[PDB]
């Protein structure tokens, strides 16, 4: 234990157990899960309350109009790294006057968290992040890690109890590339169902939607237009 | 000053004036305007003198050391190469005219010109000075391609030998480099 | 007993900033209340000795004169919040001839929530409740020393905030009125408080669209005590 | 780096400093050496030693000239010495650029033990380990102080430091006297170095070097072995 | 013994001692190799085997023969990172002397920078002391062969033929009570003495292959690399 | 323990367990190994599915630094990344000052080196990462070269990494290497790297393949992988 | 590992144990017997323990990856009445950084799980359930997540 205690310190099995935190720390988070058509990407986030009154606190977030991201984890590095991204989109958008392809995009991420990774005195980044939007050739769906691992998937779910949710991806992930959004969100949310105790879902409170498509600028749902998406589901059985 | 520079088969060739002024006065009769940079590698240099001699120091630095690790000859191209980042860095405080040659292994003798303005140029021959405005006539129906070092040597005493006779700024002897694969061979005339 | 400041729990969390919530407990409550009608806010003195001036303690601190601001936890920590949080809605108008949103100044605000470190201190000690009317009707957040910002209809902090929120749920709905709230909540003070409730111990701020600005001189305090 | 900047040395419970006072050890555990000034200059002396026959004996040298009326030798480990030497040349060299004309000898013991006390108060270093002994004759008198780790400088008509400089210490207190000249100091200086020297002690097994009013000058083994006709 | 973090940083012992420094010449013997140099009248030579486990390993890239100058070559051991950052650093204040100075450097004032560089390596308190050793030879004017060992501690020394590795001692041994009794050494001399002290130190009958061989001479001052055909030349030269 | 913390103390013996563990920490990984015939050189790697995990196709480890500059990386991933954004803004300075390809010599000695700079330090640790390095050329051939976690790096025929690593090298030297041809040694590896990791340990694996030499011009690409696809038809004909 | 070791302890110690190093390996060999040994740490032994005749074979062992995880509760998972809607590799997945004695364990307390409701087969929440027991949840109020 002794020798966990810092990033730069090693381990005699050789697994630096301070990332290994970090990706404690993702797990804390509510749920949320992405994936993406042939033609479109849609990820919906799981919103928590702190109590009553208080509000849900918020998970999707608009970066471009053809960027957008999830969250889980900590608040500080995601406001933090958010506005590196925001900085780091307009950036190419003053420059080559284009819009950033999302993989080198995603590369940047991964160099802008090496460092203090390695560097004496310097946390790691606690955060589940999701992104999904248009290069020239379609959708694509990656997630993050305090490792700063990018991976190129076709859907995942990350946070509270996303073992479950993965397993309802691949048992219809053939149908994940021929339907459209409307039986593809509902798709999507299908999974997020199972990560809930068995007495509430999605009463029009706790629920969001990006979506980014063909002619579609990404845009975010909230409770209210939501609605009309949370119409058609059956119940869960048992 | 003038300087004069022409490859052939075998390797290259070199030769300049020994001259230096400054205002309406002669400075020096006889002067180096030749460079022995490495083995297989001359630079003739005209324009400012302390340019010009700080500047050769500098590559002369460099690229010694850069062989040195390299473990293997240098590259006339590669040395070229260096006196285009200096001179185009500090374009707006240097008045050089350096021309750079030499022979190499990898592929025989080179010839590359390098302008005060910081550009960077192979030829068959180039030619640099003051004076050097005074034989472009001579030296372009002179010239006739493939012709062997001594005719090189000939040609080129011709040409610096016209040159210093109708400028009043070049003059002093006639120094003159030949550069192959077995060495470098050096010497002075007259006439 | 001496660990990296900047390091996360084995289990993951934390090591200080767990401590520093852990601070806001010991710190004096707060109650605000958001209203259709407006905002209120009420919190306790916890005056000491008599010799003591009382109205030299405050923890109602305007921001801008829409923007009424409550603390609770290491003061002197929370008045250079105060002060940024004054000068960058400055910047705001002087910069743009409007008002900065209440949500958007606190997102400026907890910014620096969370940026000690060695290059380029610690972390805060303090919690605070933001009020203020805006182009979407009266506003009320809530932050804490993680940055951690959230929206809430009528939160209560401090060292008996767990009963405050709790009655409070019993009691609060969402079609209140402005005095309704103001009592209900001062109701909850003297239920949470020990000393009694006078014209010195606690203290309100009170935020409307017409009655633009917060407005809490005294013996309105005791015609609302006399009310109750 | 990083900046760390904290000094390793406090003080001690008891109001000492303990890294100071071990590096006073590594010097008492040096070469034994000794200097001695008599009414005409300085004599340096040293006991060099090599390890084996293979070493070179040109190639390493201890008696180190600074100025040409300025002499140093040291007691301690080897290379720390070189460092802090060329320290000491510079540092001559700037006052000479400053007034032209050679430095006093007092003021190098006052610059140098002001490096070296700074150096022991700075951070993240350890003192040197190392004490040294100057001498020159500056103005007619020949001057003659010592250092220390600690910093600190004394000025002494004779004394010795490595290994024993206490039995040799006693014994320049009762062989030396208040005035002599430079060649009974010599012979004296070779005695206590004989006092705790290897058997055969030829040329190459010390080396001496001295001030004179003329200047400062180093001996050769021809004169040393040339010297070494009436041992001790 | 231990006190407080002697053990563990650049500080002197109660005894007056740090013990990091002597961890560290014993890290060069994990090199498992052992160097042999020697000077002779107008020549000086180096040679040291070398270990090739692997068929798949190249030949030519496992030389610790490192030409520094034109006229200064180098040996190196302990671990072949550090040799390796060794190496551009006795290059680049190589170079720097000529750019400063005109003339070429001295191969005893390079072996002063390096040992003075290896200074602070073990002066400052947060820096590892690059566990590795240094051996130099070359040629001077007015002066003929050199050869300097330049050592993680930061001190060098003359001599006149000096091994190193991981057989010092024997090696020493060997050639104390070979070199002192009035040799004359000539080129042949000297090398056929190289060979035979290390092959007797490791009882080996090489191959012309493992070996290798540095020289330089007073008639051409190029240092100079040999080939395993002369080097096999001069195997069977003491091959009687 | 209690000397395994820094990787600026030396253990009383002579050695750092920094490095000591860093080294095994990348033995963990999957196999990576990489040959090279007599006009050009071949990379395979093993990498693994565990159920379906992503978009096959994602995060090969088979970079590419220069247009005839090959990665073979191995142990961590992310470092991995790292250093070969180091690789490409090296070449990238050396073709900006110089105007040419940047040998592998001096492309990995630098790599080399600013390895070696994080073993020096409390402030930093060591890497978790190998890798191999592929290069062509009509006027120098083949060269590849292999670097370690500590700083050690040189040339090979060939040569493996990760955990089948001893027992992968065996059958390795098994095959002539040099008058074959990269295209018979493509399908070669594939009965390599598919007699290695089974059943009872790991999942259905992944064998991707990177390809640079005479073929390919001096361009490094990876192979035509789903083309011809002699790898498997010539990775399984050795069921008995 | 020996040293320099002071009045007592050690000073038996090293003693029988140089008797099991001798009547072990060495004078007087026997092929009549074979020794198995087992341990946790392995860097306090001597070398003439673990030289190569005295101790031939060395085996270490890993923690189940991902099917051991998986497999072993679905052993311990034998004799107990499952509902046969459950998946071992769900449970392998969501079981992190366990071993053999655990994964035991949280089988183990599954089955008590649902005897305090008194059902008869499991459930995967059963499993979670127990997999948190086994975790040693701390506390609340971690909500400032997300």
């Amino acid at each position: 234990n002794q020798y966990d205690n810092d990033v730069t310190v090693w381990s005699p099995q050789g697994r630096i157990h301070q990332i290994e935190y970090a990706m404690e720390a993702v797990k804390q988070g509510s749920a949320t899960v992405g994936l993406k058509s042939k033609t479109h990407a849609v990820l919906v986030a799981l919103k928590r309350a702190q109590s009553e009154l208080a509000a849900h606190q918020k998970k999707i977030l608009h970066v471009d109009n053809h960027i957008g991201i999830s969250i889980a984890g900590l608040t500080a590095d995601a406001r933090l790294l958010c506005n590196f991204m925001r900085q780091e989109c307009l950036d190419s958008r003053f420059v080559f006057d284009r819009p950033l392809p999302v993989s080198r995009l995603v590369s940047l991420i991964g160099s802008k968290t090496q460092i203090p990774t390695q560097r004496y005195g310097r946390r790691p980044y606690g955060v589940g992040l999701l992104i999904a939007g248009y290069d020239d050739m379609g959708p694509h769906i990656f997630q993050t890690c305090p490792s700063a691992n990018y991976f190129d998937c076709r859907a995942m779910s990350i946070g509270a109890r996303s073992q479950s949710a993965r397993t309802y991806l691949e048992r219809h992930m053939s149908e994940f590339m021929e339907c459209n959004l409307n039986e593809l969100v509902k798709h999507g949310l299908r999974a997020l169902r199972e990560t809930l105790p068995a007495e509430q879902d999605l009463t029009t409170k706790n629920v969001s939607i990006g979506i980014v498509g063909k002619d579609l600028e990404f845009t975010i749902y909230d409770d209210d237009d939501v609605s009309p998406f949370l119409e058609g589901l059956e119940e869960r059985p048992q | 000053t003038t300087i004069m520079a022409v490859q052939f088969d075998g390797g290259v060739v070199l030769g300049a004036d020994s001259r230096t002024t400054t205002g309406s006065y002669i400075a020096n009769r006889v002067t180096d305007k030749l460079t022995p940079i490495h083995d297989r590698i001359f630079c003739c240099r005209s324009g400012s003198a302390a340019d010009t001699q700080a500047v050769a120091d500098a590559v002369t630095y460099q690229l010694g050391f850069h062989s040195i690790e390299l473990n293997e000859p240098p590259l006339v191209h590669t040395a070229a190469s260096l006196f285009k980042e200096m001179c185009y860095r500090y374009r707006e405080d240097l008045m050089a005219g350096i021309i750079i040659a030499g022979w190499d292994p990898q592929e025989g003798g080179q010839v590359y010109s390098v302008p005060m303005g910081g550009m960077m140029v192979r030829q068959s021959f180039a030619i640099g000075g003051s004076g050097s405005s005074y034989i472009y006539g001579y030296v372009d129906a002179t010239y006739r391609e493939g012709m062997t070092k001594e005719e090189c040597l000939q040609f080129t005493a011709n040409a610096l030998a016209l040159a210093m006779e109708r400028d009043g700024s070049s003059g002093g002897v006639i120094r003159l480099a030949a550069i192959a694969e077995s060495g470098v061979e050096r010497q002075v005339l007259l006439g | 007993y001496d660990r990296g400041v900047n390091t996360f729990s084995p289990e993951g969390r934390l090591f200080q900033v767990e401590y520093a919530i852990e601070a806001i407990k010991l710190g004096s409550t707060a109650i605000g209340i958001q209203t259709s009608e407006g905002v209120c806010l009420a919190v306790e003195k916890r005056i000491t000795s008599p010799l003591m001036e009382p109205s030299s303690i405050e923890k109602i601190v305007e921001i801008d004169a829409h923007i009424g601001c409550a603390m609770s936890g290491l003061i002197a920590d929370a008045k250079t919040l105060i002060d940024k949080a004054r000068v960058e809605t400055q910047n705001h108008w002087f910069t743009y001839n409007e008002t900065m949103t209440v949500e958007s100044v606190t997102q400026a605000v907890s910014n620096l929530a969370l940026q000690f470190g060695e290059e380029d201190s610690r972390p805060f000690g303090v919690a605070l409740l933001f009020g203020g009317v805006d182009e979407k009707g009266p506003q009320l957040f809530h932050m804490d020393p993680s940055g951690t910002f959230v929206q809430c209809d009528a939160r209560a902090i401090g060292s008996a905030s767990e009963g405050a929120q709790s009655s409070l749920q019993e009691v609060y709905h969402k079609s209140m009125t402005l005095k309704e709230a103001i009592k209900s909540s001062l109701i909850i003070l003297k239920q949470v408080m020990e000393e009694k409730l006078n014209a010195t111990n606690i203290e309100l701020a009170t935020v409307q669209p017409g009655q633009n600005f917060h407005m809490f001189t005294k013996e309105e305090l005791e015609e609302v005590i006399k009310d109750i | 780096e990083r900046g760390y900047s904290f000094s390793l040395t406090t003080f001690s419970p008891s109001g000492k400093l303990v890294q100071i006072e071990y590096a006073l050890a590594a010097v008492a555990g040096g070469a034994p050496s000794v200097g001695i000034k008599a009414a005409n200059g300085v004599v340096l002396a040293t006991e060099k030693k090599q390890k084996s026959i293979l070493y070179d004996e040109r190639s390493v040298h201890k008696v180190e000239p600074i100025t040409k009326h300025i002499g140093l030798v040291y007691s301690g480990m080897g290379p720390d010495y070189r460092v802090l030497v060329h320290r000491a040349r510079k540092l001559a060299q700037q006052y000479y650029l400053v007034y032209q004309e050679p430095i006093p000898t007092a003021q190098l013991v006052q610059r140098v033990a002001s490096v070296m006390q700074e150096y022991t108060q700075s951070g993240g270093v350890r003192p040197f380990g190392v004490s040294l002994l100057i001498c020159g004759w500056n103005e007619g008198r020949p001057y003659l102080f010592q250092s220390d780790p600690s910093g600190a400088y004394f000025a002494w008509k004779a004394t010795a430091m490595g290994k024993n400089y206490v039995n040799g210490k006693t014994f320049l207190e009762k062989r030396y006297n208040e005035d002599l000249e430079l060649e009974d100091a010599i012979h004296t200086a070779i005695l206590t170095l004989k006092e705790s020297f290897e058997g055969q002690m030829t040329e190459d097994n010390i080396e001496v070097g001295i001030c004179n009013e003329a200047g400062f000058r180093r001996l050769t083994p021809t004169e040393v072995k040339d010297y070494l006709a009436a041992i001790a | 013994s231990s006190a407080g973090f002697d053990r563990h940083i650049t500080i002197f012992s109660p005894e007056g001692r740090l013990y990091q420094v002597e961890y560290a010449f014993k890290a060069i013997n994990q090199g498992g190799l052992t160097s042999v140099a020697v000077r002779g009248k107008d020549c000086a030579v180096i040679v040291t085997q070398k270990k090739v486990p692997d068929k798949l390993l190249d030949s030519s890239t496992v030389t610790h023969l490192f030409k520094i100058t034109e006229n200064i070559g180098c040996v190196m051991t302990g671990m072949t990172a550090d040799s390796r950052s060794q190496v551009q650093r006795a290059r680049y204040e190589a170079a720097n002397w000529k750019y400063k100075y005109g003339y070429e450097i001295p191969v005893d004032m390079l072996c002063k920078r390096i040992a003075d560089i290896s200074q602070v390596y073990t002066q400052n308190a947060e820096m590892r002391p690059l566990g590795c050793c240094m051996i130099l030879i070359g040629i001077d004017e007015e002066q003929g062969p050199q050869v300097y060992k330049c050592d993680p501690a930061g001190y060098y020394c003359g001599f006149k033929a000096t091994a190193a590795g991981v057989k010092q001692t024997e090696s020493t041994s060997f050639l104390e009570k070979k070199v002192k009794k009035k040799f004359d050494w000539t080129f042949e001399q000297t090398v056929e003495t190289a060979i035979t002290c290390l092959s007797t130190v490791l009882s080996i009958d090489f191959k012309p292959s493992e070996i290798e061989v540095g020289v330089v001479t007073v008639e051409n001052p190029k240092f100079r690399i040999l080939t395993e055909a002369e080097i096999d030349a001069h195997l069977v030269a003491l091959a009687e | 323990t209690g000397y395994d913390l820094s990787a600026s103390t030396f253990s009383p013996d002579g050695r750092v367990f920094q490095v000591e563990y860093a080294m095994k920490a990348v033995e963990n990984s999957s196999t990576a190994i990489g040959i090279r015939c007599k006009d050009g050189v071949v990379f395979g790697v093993e990498k693994l599915v565990l159920s379906k995990l992503y978009e096959e196709g994602s995060n090969k480890r088979l970079f590419n630094v220069d247009r005839h500059v090959g990665m073979a990386v191995a142990g961590l991933l992310a470092d991995a990344r790292s250093l070969a954004d180091i690789a490409r803004e090296e070449a990238s300075n050396f073709r900006s000052n110089f105007g040419y390809n940047i040998p592998l010599k001096h492309l990995a000695d630098r790599v080399a080196m600013y390895v070696h700079a994080y073993t020096l330090y409390s402030a930093v640790r060591p890497f978790g990462c190998s890798f191999m390095l592929g290069s062509y050329s009509v006027n120098d051939g083949a060269q590849l070269y292999m670097i370690d976690p500590s700083g050690v790096s040189y040339g090979y025929w060939g040569c493996a990494i990760g955990k089948a690593r001893q027992a992968a090298k065996t059958e390795i030297e098994k095959l002539q290497m040099k008058e074959m041809t990269c295209r018979d040694i493509v399908k070669e590896v594939a009965k390599i790297i598919y007699i290695v990791h089974d059943e009872v340990k790991d999942k259905a694996f992944e064998l991707e393949l990177s390809w640079v030499g005479e073929l390919t011009n001096g361009r490094h690409e990876i192979v035509p992988k789903d083309i011809r696809e002699e790898a498997e038809k010539y990775a399984k004909e050795s069921l008995k | 590992k020996r040293f320099d070791s002071e009045k007592a302890g050690d000073r038996e110690v090293q003693r029988t144990m140089l008797e099991l190093l001798n009547q072990l390996d060495g004078f007087q060999p026997n092929t009549q017997v074979k020794v198995i040994a087992a341990t946790n740490r392995v860097d306090i032994l001597d070398p003439a323990l673990l030289r190569s005749g005295r101790l031939d074979r060395k085996i270490e062992f890993p923690m189940p990856n991902e099917e051991a995880r998986a497999r072993i509760m679905q052993i311990h998972s034998r004799k107990m009445n499952v509902s046969p809607d459950v998946n071992y590799e769900e449970l392998a997945r969501c079981t992190d950084d366990f071993n053999g004695a655990q994964c035991k364990a949280v089988c183990v307390e599954a089955g008590m799980i649902a005897l305090r409701r008194g059902a008869t087969e499991l459930t995967h929440e059963d499993y979670m359930e127990g997999i948190l027991e086994v975790q040693a949840k701390k506390k609340a109020n971690l909500q400032y997540y997300a």
